[PDB]
């Protein structure tokens, strides 16, 4: 969370196993695996997603929902943003070299 | 700090825990087999409630507020006798430019007299889903309603003397969180889950919310409940 | 101390008073009938509603007077789930599972102590629930107590006697669990928590007024 | 005698067990978490099949025959990779004045060629519910059917040489029961439960039923299957 230092609020970050529909409401996205991220006490929350595969679909989903809006005191910006980072762990394995499909001669 | 509790649902929080009557939830220690379900223990987060300048109170009946929740609410459909304690975390998010006081309180076996004396009311006049009911400042005067005057608590008692039950005060200029661990209190060991409401939870704001100009017009209140040590009657033949 | 729960509720007090005449047009005025409950005495109701669960034995003593030989009176306790009489004389008074006291006048008052009768582990003064499921709010059958029917014993030929029965009741060996805040509103029913909103306290005049 | 096996479902029975390839069902011994469900182990008894003078054979595809069964059939809806072995008990009830022979056999990965060469068929032409399919004495000649000629087994092989797979013979004048414990056989550790049929079960009567006069005109065959050592992919986050 990259907003002000005076902002507070919560978010519910849900996770759906591969081969399962993404939740359609906040209510049923809380019956899966989830983390209540509080931006008043934390500034970063980390997930570690298992079962990532080439799949050559069925894939997991990560969704995020409003839980108790965002609350700010007087004289504070009315908008904030969230950035996202991603990387492999260390369990990755790669096999069979081939040309990238992002280059055209 | 942050304790970062987990059970399959992670809640980061933190005042200190107020244990009911000094008794923690506990398993009941034949011709009655019994058996616990330990997969029901996990947080269930009810929808946020807007605390505004208008609002004068709220209430929820348990365990009829967790009836639609997955697994815990499905054991009520099968097993016909049950018991369980609870761990309730009520927490607000507010600035330092807001002010208010709340009283989180758990009242066991709170009967509520109807509005209009000598008149029966439905069971949807105080419990339905996980929806939060609301007290009214002025006296109720409707045929199919509970008496919701805030200064009598809907029971004809002083509202100031509800500090005789497990409680904690969320004063916004000090703390912002409260935790109550309620044990199972009843006159029998197990009872049907739909015919009885073990207790009610109430949030009552003494000192109205105020917040000056160009600041958020509400403070959200978020209730989170995880059942502890639930146990039900067995469904298999004896030897 | 006198502040123990045992001595607080240990007092004995009148709870029911009724009259019957032996010879009367009505057949329901030839005998006393009385469901035992502690919600009929306003003064003692408030002292037993400061707790959510109570467990006690009962001691019931009867004071009988008569107005126009020796006069005898049967006093029959019917345990919950026993036969109940509907007439001055019927087979419900000949039942051998209903305790009875045959007391004559001019002797020290009749008395008996009914133990804790209930299949629960305590009586409950407050019950928030339903009986069948959504003439059912706030009533359960575990806190039910018996009945007492008097009836003047006489020959095959009745004779006019008017009697007055007073019942005294004393909790005994009381244990109590879970406080409640004392009642603030007046009672409007004998079996409901129904009330009409009342002011918190009596008004002063100004916040700086402290005159005696 | 009678062994009187129990699991929450009691079956009294008893020949001897024929273990697949000499391998018992076994758990698979990260980035793939896994986790077994041990509450799926219990007998599931399929409907009785009438063996008459007409009938010439039957078949069932697994694990699509236990898809509607409680719990085991509900884990196929959730988890998308699974495995499991099985214990199958086929048993008949007949007198000493009846005669017949049966071949109980489990064929792993039995492809079946269609009737009318070069024609596609639906997936309801060989599997649907727990319903038993039927072989026909004469050659099939229908557009939307599997070739069901009994003397080719629906695969273009000798019907006499199907004793190369786990099998046992129920000869009615000797025994009347057979048991096959099949392990998990596949070229991958786990596979989707709806896209693949691990094996098929077949009951093929060599020597037709005969029973003289004024005796029961059929002999019932009762299949009972309990999955052993089932395991599925985990559904929770890693650390």
């Amino acid at each position: 969370f990259c907003g002000s230092a005076m902002a507070t609020g919560k978010f519910l970050i849900a996770y759906s196993p591969p081969g399962a529909n993404p939740p359609k409401t906040r209510k049923d996205a809380m019956l899966g695996t989830h983390i209540i991220w509080d931006i008043g006490l934390q500034s970063s929350c980390v997930l570690c997603v298992p079962w990532i595969s080439q799949t050559h679909t069925s894939a997991g989903y990560v969704t995020c929902w409003y839980q108790t809006g965002m609350i700010v005191p007087p004289g504070t910006p009315n908008s904030s943003s969230i950035m996202c980072f991603a990387s492999a762990c260390n369990d990755f394995s790669v096999r069979m070299l081939r040309d990238t499909p992002f280059i055209s001669q | 700090r942050s304790i970062t509790l987990g059970n399959s649902t992670i809640t980061t929080q933190e005042a200190n825990v107020v244990v009911g009557y000094g008794r923690w939830p506990t398993y009941l220690r034949e011709d009655q087999p019994t058996q616990p379900d330990v997969a029901t223990c996990r947080f269930y987060t009810l929808d946020s409630i807007k605390w505004e300048k208008g609002s004068v109170g709220w209430w929820w009946k348990f365990p009829e507020a967790l009836s639609d929740m997955g697994l815990f609410g499905q054991n009520m459909q099968y097993h016909y006798l049950g018991r369980a304690g609870y761990t309730i975390h009520v927490q607000c998010n507010a600035s330092k430019f807001h002010q208010g006081c709340l009283l989180v309180v758990c009242v066991p076996e709170a009967e509520m007299g109807g509005a209009v004396v000598g008149q029966a009311f439905s069971a949807t006049a105080m419990a339905n889903g996980d929806k939060a009911y609301e007290f009214t400042s002025a006296t109720q005067s409707d045929q199919t309603k509970v008496q919701t005057a805030i200064h009598n608590a809907g029971m004809g008692v002083g509202v100031g003397n509800l500090t005789i039950y497990p409680h904690q005060w969320i004063n916004l200029r000090t703390n912002n969180s409260a935790t109550i661990v309620m044990p199972y209190i009843n006159s029998v060991p197990m009872d049907n889950m739909f015919r009885h409401y073990n207790f009610t939870l109430m949030v009552i704001p003494f000192v109205k919310l105020d917040y000056a100009d160009t600041a958020s017009t509400y403070v959200p209140i978020t209730v989170t409940v995880a059942p502890m040590c639930a146990e039900y009657n067995g469904l298999r033949l004896a030897q | 101390s006198e502040s123990t729960v045992e001595n607080f509720l240990g007092r004995s007090a009148c709870v029911y008073m009724e009259e019957y005449k032996t010879t009367d047009n009505d057949v329901n005025k030839k005998f006393v009938a009385w469901p035992i409950n502690t919600k009929q005495m306003v003064q003692m109701r408030r002292k037993l509603e400061m707790f959510t669960y109570l467990r006690f034995d009962m001691e019931v003593t009867f004071v009988i007077t008569s107005r126009q030989p020796v006069l005898t009176h049967q006093i029959m306790y019917v345990p919950p789930g026993g036969p109940i009489p509907a007439k001055v004389d019927d087979y419900a008074w000949q039942t051998s599972t209903n305790p009875s006291i045959f007391w004559t006048e001019g002797n020290a008052p009749a008395r008996m102590s009914i133990p804790f009768i209930s299949i629960g582990n305590a009586y409950s003064n407050f019950y928030d629930g339903w009986s069948n499921f959504d003439g059912s709010y706030g009533y359960n059958t575990l806190n039910n107590l018996g009945h007492i029917y008097v009836r003047h014993v006489s020959g095959s030929s009745p004779h006019p006697i008017t009697s007055t029965i007073r019942v005294y009741f004393k909790p005994k060996h009381t244990r109590a669990w879970v406080p409640r805040p004392p009642r603030l509103c007046q009672y409007k029913k004998a079996f409901s928590v129904d009330f009409t909103p009342t002011p918190i306290t009596d008004t002063r005049k100004d916040i700086n007024t402290v005159t005696t």
